[PDB]
């Protein structure tokens, strides 16, 4: 849940940031709430847990998730944090993994890269928009050409 | 002349190869994965020609109800739970197996898998029980392949009667998800308590009143999942606390 | 290597470039310690370090070394590989001695004596043994023997007509230095039999003088080897003669 | 197996003008089974039921292992002479040997020959070469008894450390011993050799190895949680205490430098005590199992050993390798651990360890003087139920200061 | 013949995958499973002892 | 220690293991540098770049030691050491310094 | 004295400590030093020269 979320905002929580380049806004506080209710459902159902209460609560405030921690405070002037770390994560480096071959990838998971061009082509032989050779790029500094955005 | 007229008889060279003019990579989790039901949340793709649109409709959607259309800006998020799914439902202890020899008046010996209930898609299972057809692409590739990679390799012989341990096979399989599911299996067996644990344990929680002797047989076959760190569980107990806010029912 | 009856070849003497070599190294006895000997509690666990005893002195494991001496050695067995082809051509055992091969691990504890080596431990450093600087010493000794013929001999031609402007700078065709040199040289001499690797040898040595003419191109260079170094130290500055002198 | 090393040394008569063997005891110990040294064996003496605290006959898991040798040594014997020399009393029932019958039948034609120490060498038995498929069994045994009559104390045991000779195969597969203690793993493991001849350049081979490397290391304080080989290393549950079990755990980050080259070392227990750690125990036997189906490297050094165990065909090396002692007792290797982990900054400089240390020293008075009492407690009869005590046992020099020097040099 | 590695390629090893850039076809796959036991023990009171 | 009088000694004197002690030291003062002293951003946070105080000369933290001195130095305590069972005995403040 | 000089002196070995073994062949540090000040096949003394 933590490394999930921190890829869909700017987050300074510890993790690579393969799928930068893939389009998403950076999200609020409250739409990562959303997201991650999905998260935590996945889990419950993949897991055979129907308990709600698991999980379910995490999101109830600023659930910008980073290092969950809690502490107590004495009168003296004091406290005393416990600040319980997590080791091993096996999904987790799975997940990241899943990731990386992805960036690879990517047109097995119908996700596919580039752009287009807008191009009068009339003829008997020609490939396919799958298939370029060369000229369907541009340049701005080309002439006779103008670009625009 | 297709198929190998052998005397009286026919043998049938089921196409190890899908026999298309177009054939595509197409993500479909547990396609050929006769287990004990399913997860239910498998990933699943149309071909490339169907509206693929589908698989993306389940983050900021909500609002817009256009069947044609995904929003781009929430493509990210969209991916991301895909991929969760695609790891949630590969998630699964590949059961050990029975092996035998090739029966097949082909070339026999070689050990290959007996498929769930019956014999299904063994020409793919096994790309090396397809004889040897004609001269075409298929065969081209058949021609670059070595036989002996077909099956079983090695199985974990030690076993206390038949229990194995390991069954070391080679087949039609995707490197990814068994790489996933043998890092799940690790998880699994880390997690492996043995009883004397146990007894010593509960006894000595008991404060001395009982003892719950467990007797155990010579059996490395076993597994236990329960061992945890103190870590995990104050961490679920953080929780449980965040859980009460308030709200003393 | 390059012909050396080939044109290009400078002969640019230096106060700069002030000849040197490595003629003798520090060899005082206070000089060689650095410093403590490794050992070890007693010989099980980590316990007695209240006790120790002296690694394999039998035929290894000694104190750690000299990173002093480490450093020098290596220098002086440079000035060997400065004649390699030449000691690969004679078929003098040649094969550089790689002094860092000697140097072997060893790991536990480093003092001067039991006392104070109780409370040190340095694990896995390094050591050398008697028996290895012997045969290390004997290698080092036996090459220099054998270049004593050609130590005088390079020395000969390099005062026949001296390359050594101490105060400067000189110049004068090579060639015309060369070609009088051989019309005029001893025939006796090793010199006359190994033109080529004397002349590739002084080159190395002496910055001051280049190569014939490998590439005509590019027979000049301004940097040489290493000894640049020490020479800047030997030249003439704005205000004192030598550095070292004074 | 598929290599001509069928090489079994007998063990030697401690004094008595005899092997060390009780008839009546070897007779009534077949009480389960028939066979030689098998799984039966094993399962009984470390039992999933019980381990018995001095038993009457057997005073130490050991005690089984001492007669056991003594066993095969005596009528086991017989075999290695070109047409089975089998009498005395029992008799093997068959020409593969089988099973073992207390009493010649019908025909009693082979003869013994009065038997000293003798080196069973089945490679000159026909029959056994011939069925190299199923004899495969007494390969196992032959090795291991070796190992136990080379010398005069515990274990002579071989060590091996790879570098980055660890193929993607063989670390994946070492992850499914993750939470498994060497206690279980053991009889398994053993049981592995029996199983048929495998393949010298298998994955089986270089698995046990390297345990066998993570034990040791793990064992004498140098891998650890901080000092990993990738991951890999024992936990020994409760540490430097005389009741400390070694659990496999993946400490996963501070993973241990890449060696030069190669290592390979041997290793022997030259304390008594060793006889009430059944660990070290079990381990050489794991061991001993692959060596079974491999050219065991580097040979022994005629001066490290006894007087009676000179001189001997395979085993005498110059130029060779060397038998390193161990820690012997328990004691040292706490201080070794302790340190180590002291240096470390993992656990409190000056407290949990002499904690430890103090009931070590306890533990061991009294396992130790219990032990060597009865030891004393044999006498005159052609028995000894248990490896001879000696006063210089005690001693704590044994290549002590050597083995941490070796281990020292692991990590790196 | 990328995709299909450990199949067409002798000098590899049956496991071996090329990842993250390739998802192999045919590997050497594990085929597993174990004893998964009711916990069956017997109590006796101790400290009574 | 052994028993001098005893059986077993050998009198091998060889050029390989010539005499030698430690005499004396180099101490030039030109030897004496290795080198920086030690200072402080006037004493406030890492801000005051531009100013530094050394560090305490009044009782302590002075400059980088000497490498070299440091290591000469060790040796020349070494050579004490090489008597200190005959030191202890006399009873002189034997206790080896430890640099 | 004499434990002294055998410490100084590699030279030189201690009376019957073992009668067994009286010599050795690593005696401490100095050996270095004095290698340097043992005549060569070539050279009287390195340090000399």
């Amino acid at each position: 849940a933590r490394s999930a979320v921190a890829q869909c905002q700017d987050a300074g929580f510890l993790v690579p940031r393969p799928l930068d380049a893939l389009r998403q806004f950076d999200v609020t506080s409250a739409a990562a709430a959303e997201i991650m209710h999905a998260v935590n459902d996945a889990f419950k159902t993949a897991f055979d847990l129907d308990g709600a209460l698991l999980d379910g609560l995490a999101l109830y405030g600023d659930p910008r998730i980073a290092d969950l921690s809690a502490a107590y405070l004495q009168y003296g002037g004091n406290v005393v944090r416990e600040h319980v770390p997590p080791g091993p994560s096996h999904i987790h480096r799975a997940l990241q993994q899943v990731e990386s071959t992805f960036m690879a990838e990517m047109n097995l998971f119908n996700v596919a890269r580039g752009n287009l061009y807008l191009v009068q082509t009339a003829t008997n032989g020609n490939w396919s928009p799958m298939a370029p050779v060369a000229a369907p790029p541009f340049v701005r500094g080309g002439p006779n050409v103008r670009v625009v955005g | 002349l297709i198929g190998f007229t052998w005397f009286m008889q026919m043998y049938q060279m089921t196409p190890p190869l899908p026999e298309g003019a177009v054939n595509r990579i197409v993500c479909m989790t547990n396609w050929a994965s006769l287990g004990d039901e399913g997860r239910g949340l498998e990933v699943r793709l149309p071909p490339p020609t169907d509206s693929s649109v589908h698989a993306y409709k389940t983050v900021l959607s909500r609002g817009y109800i256009d069947n044609a259309q995904f929003n781009p800006l929430a493509l990210r998020s969209n991916v991301l739970l895909m991929l969760l799914q695609f790891t949630l439902s590969n998630l699964k202890i590949n059961k050990s197996s029975t092996f035998t020899s090739d029966v097949t008046t082909i070339t026999s010996g070689r050990m290959i898998r007996a498929f769930e209930g019956r014999p299904e898609l063994l020409a793919l299972a096994y790309p090396g029980r397809a004889v040897l057809p004609t001269q075409t692409k298929n065969a081209q590739f058949l021609s670059t392949a070595i036989a002996d990679r077909i099956g079983r390799l090695d199985r974990a012989n030690l076993i206390g009667g038949e229990v194995s341990a390991m069954v070391e096979c080679m087949e039609l399989c995707d490197a990814l998800t068994l790489h996933i599911r043998e890092t799940y299996i690790m998880l699994l067996r880390s997690m492996h308590q043995d009883p004397t644990q146990i007894v010593q344990i509960v006894n000595e929680c008991a404060n001395n009143l009982l003892n719950s002797t467990i007797p155990i047989s010579l059996r490395p076959t076993i597994l236990c999942p329960w061992f945890a760190s103190s870590e995990d569980l104050r961490l679920q107990q953080v929780m449980h606390l965040v859980n009460i806010s308030s709200n003393t029912a | 290597t390059y012909n050396i009856t080939g044109d290009g070849n400078s002969f640019t003497p230096t106060s700069d470039m002030t000849s040197t070599a490595a003629p003798a190294i520090d060899l005082k006895p206070g000089v060689l310690n650095p410093t403590g000997k490794l050992w070890r509690p007693v010989g099980t666990s980590v316990a007695t370090i209240d006790s120790l005893a002296i690694v394999s002195d039998r035929f290894g494991q000694y104190s750690f070394v000299n990173e002093g001496m480490r450093e020098t050695f290596s220098k002086a067995l440079f000035d060997i590989n400065m004649w390699q082809p030449l000691f690969q051509a004679t078929k003098t055992g040649c094969g550089p001695i790689v002094l860092s091969s000697f140097t072997t691990t060893t790991s536990g504890y480093v003092g001067a004596t039991a006392g104070d080596a109780l409370d040190n431990p340095v694990t896995n450093g390094v050591f050398i043994s008697t028996v290895q600087i012997m045969n290390l010493q004997r290698t080092i000794a036996a090459r220099m023997r054998d270049v004593a013929l050609w130590q005088k001999h390079l020395d000969t031609a390099m005062t026949m007509l001296t390359p050594d402007i101490s105060a400067g700078s000189a110049s004068c065709n090579w060639k015309s230095l060369l070609a009088f040199a051989k019309d005029i040289l001893p025939l006796d001499n090793l010199c006359l039999t190994y033109p080529n690797e004397f002349y590739n040898v002084a080159i190395h040595r002496y910055p001051a003088l280049k190569p014939g003419n490998p590439d005509t191109k590019l027979p000049d260079a301004q940097a040489h080897p290493l000894g640049e170094v020490a020479g800047a130290f030997n030249a003439a500055t704005s205000e004192v003669g030598s550095l070292v002198g004074s | 197996m598929a290599q001509r090393q069928f090489f079994g040394l007998t063990y030697n008569f401690y004094g008595q003008p005899a092997p060390l063997f009780d008839l009546n005891d070897l007779q009534e110990l077949a009480g389960c089974y028939a066979r030689p040294w098998t799984s039966r064996f094993s399962h009984l003496a470390i039992s999933t039921g019980s381990l018995p605290v001095w038993s009457a006959r057997y005073p130490s898991v050991a005690s089984r292992n001492i007669v056991v040798n003594t066993l095969l040594g005596a009528h086991l014997n017989p075999f290695a002479g070109g047409q089975i020399t089998s009498h005395q009393g029992i008799t093997w029932r068959d020409p593969v040997l089988s099973s073992l019958a207390p009493v010649p039948a019908i025909q009693p034609p082979p003869v013994w020959a009065v038997a000293e120490n003798v080196l069973l060498d089945s490679n000159n038995y026909p029959t056994y070469v011939l069925n190299l498929s199923s004899m495969w069994p007494i390969n196992q045994d032959v090795h291991i008894m070796t190992m136990w009559a080379l010398s005069d104390q515990g274990p002579i045991y071989h060590l091996e450390v790879p570098v980055d000779p660890m193929p993607a195969a063989t670390t994946a597969a070492l992850m499914a011993y993750t939470g498994v203690p060497i206690a279980h793993l053991a009889q398994t493991a053993y049981r592995f050799a029996g199983q048929l001849p495998q393949s010298p350049d298998s994955t089986m081979v270089s698995t046990i190895r390297w345990l066998s490397a993570i034990w040791f290391g793990s064992l004498t304080g140098r891998l650890n949680r901080s000092r990993t080989c990738n991951g890999f290393y024992f936990e020994f549950a409760k540490p430097a205490l005389n009741p400390d079990q070694a659990v496999l755990k993946w400490n996963d980050g501070a993973r241990a430098a890449p060696p030069a080259a190669a290592q390979s070392s041997y290793i022997r227990c030259i304390s008594p005590h060793w006889q009430h750690q059944i660990v070290e125990v079990a381990g050489a036997l794991m061991s001993q199992s692959v060596t079974a189906v491999t050219g065991l490297p580097a040979l022994i050094d005629e001066a490290t050993l006894p007087a009676w165990s000179q001189g001997v065909a395979n085993l005498t090396g110059n130029g060779q390798g060397v038998v390193p002692c161990l820690d012997y007792n328990p004691v040292p290797m706490a201080a070794a651990r302790h340190l180590q982990w002291r240096q470390d900054g993992l656990i409190t400089a000056a407290q949990e360890a002499q904690l430890n240390n103090d009931y070590t020293a306890y533990a061991l008075t009294i396992e130790r003087h219990l032990t060597a009492m009865l030891v004393a407690n044999p006498i005159a009869a052609g028995r000894m139920p248990i490896q001879p005590f000696n006063a210089a046992d005690f001693g704590q020099a044994g290549q002590t200061a050597a083995a941490v020097a070796l281990a020292q040099a692991m990590f790196v | 013949p990328l995709r299909w590695p450990g199949l067409v390629d002798p000098n590899y090893r049956v496991g071996t995958n090329d990842l993250p850039n390739r998802i192999t076809l045919y590997n050497s796959l594990y085929r597993y499973n174990f004893t998964y036991p009711t916990l069956d023990g017997i109590m006796y009171v101790r400290s009574a002892t």
